């Protein structure tokens, strides 16, 4: 009906509709502390939103009193608890309802309340149908927000929508290669999809990863997953990539190439490689050039992998 | 050396200026905004700089405490917000106030005490404020306050026996935990239980069942720890995670050295400061979500034996956060910031002070090694890397309840 | 200066 802010709201104090039900003040006790100065209009609100609550009143006005007080603040679990809870006792249209929670996401699309109302009417109604439009939407103004991506999720989990995720995340990853929420997702459709034992779909991902990387040489992201499809198996395992790598490095030795050297290092000397001393004479270099110049902030842990390969390897 | 007015800044080397982005002459929305703030961080760091004179950095300690005294009484409607997060404020202005070693008046505290009381519910655990449902976010928050005051006033205001209850009715069968009834579930659920679960000894071994696997799960290609399993991995989330094991004892059931790697290139080489995420700017509050799994990681891996692990430093650098905190974070009028161009809340004056303890201080087993930046009155009170809450707050209140028996429970 | 949006439930 009315909103908070439109010219004809009135107080719920001074609503006939309303009179018949005494308000219930907050009682913060007498010597109060982090004691909030609400409006009049909030304190209104929730001194009714008490009474109904109390009184465990499921009515049609308490349901549109909670319209209010989430307006007000939309972190009240336990005002959005009892919207539920009057949602299914009045069995109002979910679909309507749907409409409503589109809105307030929009409004405040970081709010943990909002999501999961969402969550529980699409799981109510079994219907994820207008799921995947909606949350490209929030991502269409925020490209990593948490929440969307959590929810996104959820629904091409438990509704099995991974047809057309992949072409999605390509989409983004054009938008913006450095979206690490973008990467995250790419790992995660592929993995429960055809999973990355198929070697054909390994080498497709590792030959993309590389060919960002050269478009982007600084971008982490792009190196976080290389090393992230590759590393349960073992770097190691991987023979040609410490060529290709070495190749580059001359051209492109960026904190992260040279990292993942020392990591691809790492696993070789933990697989007993040949050439052993040669091996880890290179990493405990790379790991002092790391430490004193190219990554000087994470000096710490790279004089820690200095001194982790010669407690493992020095023989 | 240099005379003892003058202290040099890592953030100031000349060479520190290499470490500024490198975009690749490809244009993103996220290296336009690194690029933003990149610059504006550079013109703060040097405000600090006249040429070979460099004064040593203040905190402000009197201007943040009296931000906080009113804060802890009175709040404008600005924080209508968090009407349903009062606990939070109590326990984020508390623990700033412990932090900085600022007594609380006995009167203040009692009036503390009763206010947490309204917010506990019947049925177990705290509300967000005096007969909101109960959460596990507020009862974390309320738990960690009683706990900073100490008192037996204080303590003895939880119902243990309700709490264990509430505990079990949030308990779902794959290990996680529901954040409230019909809530949503994600790894702060599993932490919030734990950290007050284990401080108030209600522990059962069947209440954590399956959650240490559940929490592992969460851990991604990335080594940090998502929200749920399949997410990206995030600072705030992998706190919760690796904390909850340690009260566990089950951290070994993650990939510590993906972890480590993961949180460690969460520091950003030019602003000194962690990010919550990878290619997402710095914010001072991830100073405690991410610095503060480094002492986690140390303790975790000194039980493992490990014979590299330092002896005198966390594995982060903590001179330049400390150098992005006291340059970057403080308020002029009090209180700490995200990062510069942003307003003032109590919930970065908690994070900031609490991370930048972290920073000031290295302990393990027998040895002790402190790192305080600029004058030495900026050192700050430690605090426990796992509830982050004072160490000696922790070791009262787990005494104080290890004498009472677990509720119903032999 | 602006408000920042973080938060922790
Ligand atoms: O950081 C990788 C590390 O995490 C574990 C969980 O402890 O698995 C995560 O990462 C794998 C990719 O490397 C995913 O397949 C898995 O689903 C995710 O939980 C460890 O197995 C791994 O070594
Ligand atoms: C900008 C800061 C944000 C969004 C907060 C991130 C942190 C968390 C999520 C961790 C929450 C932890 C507890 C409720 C104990
Ligand atoms: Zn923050």
């Amino acid at each position: 009906f009315v909103s908070l802010d439109s010219p004809s709201y009135v107080l719920y104090r001074d609503r006939a509709e309303w009179a018949d039900i005494d308000p219930v003040p907050q009682n913060d006790g007498p010597n109060p502390v982090v004691q909030i100065i609400y409006s009049d209009k909030f304190r209104d609100v929730y001194d009714y939103f008490r009474a109904v609550l109390q009184r465990d009143e499921r009515s049609e006005r308490a349901f549109k009193l909670t319209r209010d007080a989430i307006e007000l603040n939309a972190a009240n679990y336990t005002v959005w608890h009892f919207r539920r809870v009057l949602l299914k006792s009045l069995q109002k249209d979910l679909h309507e309802e749907m409409n409503y929670i589109t809105a307030i996401i929009e409004e405040q699309p970081k709010n943990y309340q909002v999501w999961h109302h969402r969550r529980v009417l699409v799981e109510w109604l079994r219907d994820p149908s207008q799921e995947l439009e909606f949350i490209a939407d929030i991502l269409n103004q925020d490209a990593k927000n948490y929440h969307a991506w959590q929810h996104r999720q959820w629904v091409i989990q438990e509704f099995k929508l991974w047809d057309n995720e992949l072409q999605y995340v390509d989409q983004l990853l054009k938008e913006d290669v450095r979206n690490n929420s973008v990467w995250n997702q790419r790992y995660f459709v592929i993995s429960n999809t055809t999973g990355y034992n198929d070697r054909a779909v390994l080498e497709r991902e590792v030959q993309y990863t590389l060919e960002m990387i050269k478009l982007v040489p600084h971008n982490e992201s792009a190196w976080n997953y290389l090393k992230g499809i590759l590393q349960d198996r073992g770097l190691s395992k991987y023979p040609n990539l410490l060529n290709q790598l070495l190749d580059l490095q001359p051209s492109h030795s960026s904190p992260y190439l040279i990292a993942f050297l020392v990591d691809i290092y790492e696993d070789m000397l933990e697989n007993q490689c040949d050439n052993k001393e040669d091996i880890l004479n290179k990493a405990l270099e790379l790991c002092e050039i790391l430490a004193k110049e190219k990554d000087t902030i994470r000096k710490e842990y790279w004089r820690y992998i200095g001194r982790s390969l010669q407690s493992k390897h020095s023989t | 050396s240099s005379p003892v007015w003058s202290e040099p800044l890592y953030s100031l080397r000349p060479e520190h200026a290499r470490e500024r982005l490198q975009d690749d002459s490809v244009e993103t929305v996220t290296s336009i905004e690194q690029a933003k703030v990149e610059e504006k961080i550079q013109e703060v760091f040097s405000s600090y700089k006249f040429n070979h004179l460099v004064p040593r950095l203040v905190l402000q300690r009197e201007k943040h405490f009296h931000y906080l005294k009113r804060g802890l009484r009175q709040l404008t409607d600005a924080y209508e917000c968090l009407d349903a997060s009062r606990p939070w404020l109590c326990y984020w202005i508390l623990h700033s106030l412990e932090l900085l070693d600022e007594p609380i008046p006995q009167i203040v505290a009692t009036d503390v005490c009763q206010f947490l009381e309204l917010c506990q519910s019947p049925e177990g655990g705290f509300g967000g404020g005096p007969g909101q449902y109960p959460h596990l976010a507020p009862t974390y928050a309320a738990v960690n306050a009683l706990c900073i005051i100490g008192t037996e006033e204080a303590y003895d205001i939880i119902n243990r026996e309700k709490l264990l209850q509430y505990l079990y009715s949030l308990k779902q069968p794959d290990g996680s935990f529901l954040m409230h009834v019909g809530g949503e579930v994600d790894v702060r659920s599993a932490y919030c239980a734990a950290s007050v679960a284990s401080l108030t000894n209600i522990i059962t071994p069947d209440l954590f069942e399956g959650t240490a696997e559940w929490i592992a799960r969460c851990q991604n290609w990335e080594g940090g720890i998502g929200g749920v399993p399949g997410m990206e991995a995030h600072g705030g989330y992998t706190f919760c995670g690796l904390a909850a094991l340690v009260i566990l004892k089950r951290e070994r059931s993650l990939n510590l050295k993906s972890l480590l790697q993961w949180v460690t290139s969460r520091q950003m080489r030019f602003e000194g400061g962690f990010q919550g995420r990878c290619n997402k700017l710095v914010d001072g509050c991830y100073s405690f979500w991410q610095a503060g799994l480094l002492p986690l990681l140390h303790r975790a891996l000194h039980a493992q034996g490990d014979p590299a692990l330092s002896m005198s430093h966390w594995m982060f650098h903590q001179q330049a956060l400390q150098e992005y905190i006291l340059m970057c974070c403080q308020c002029p009028a009090g209180g700490l910031l995200d990062k510069p161009g942003k307003s003032r809340d109590f919930y970065h004056t908690c994070f900031c002070l609490s991370g930048l303890s972290i920073a000031q201080h290295f302990g393990s087993g027998a040895m002790l090694h402190d790192v305080v930046l600029g004058v030495p009155e900026n050192a700050l009170q430690p605090t426990h890397p796992v509830y982050n809450i004072g160490p000696d707050k922790v070791i009262q209140a787990t005494t104080y309840f290890l004498q009472k028996p677990v509720p119903g429970f032999e | 200066p602006t408000a920042s949006a973080c938060v922790l439930s």
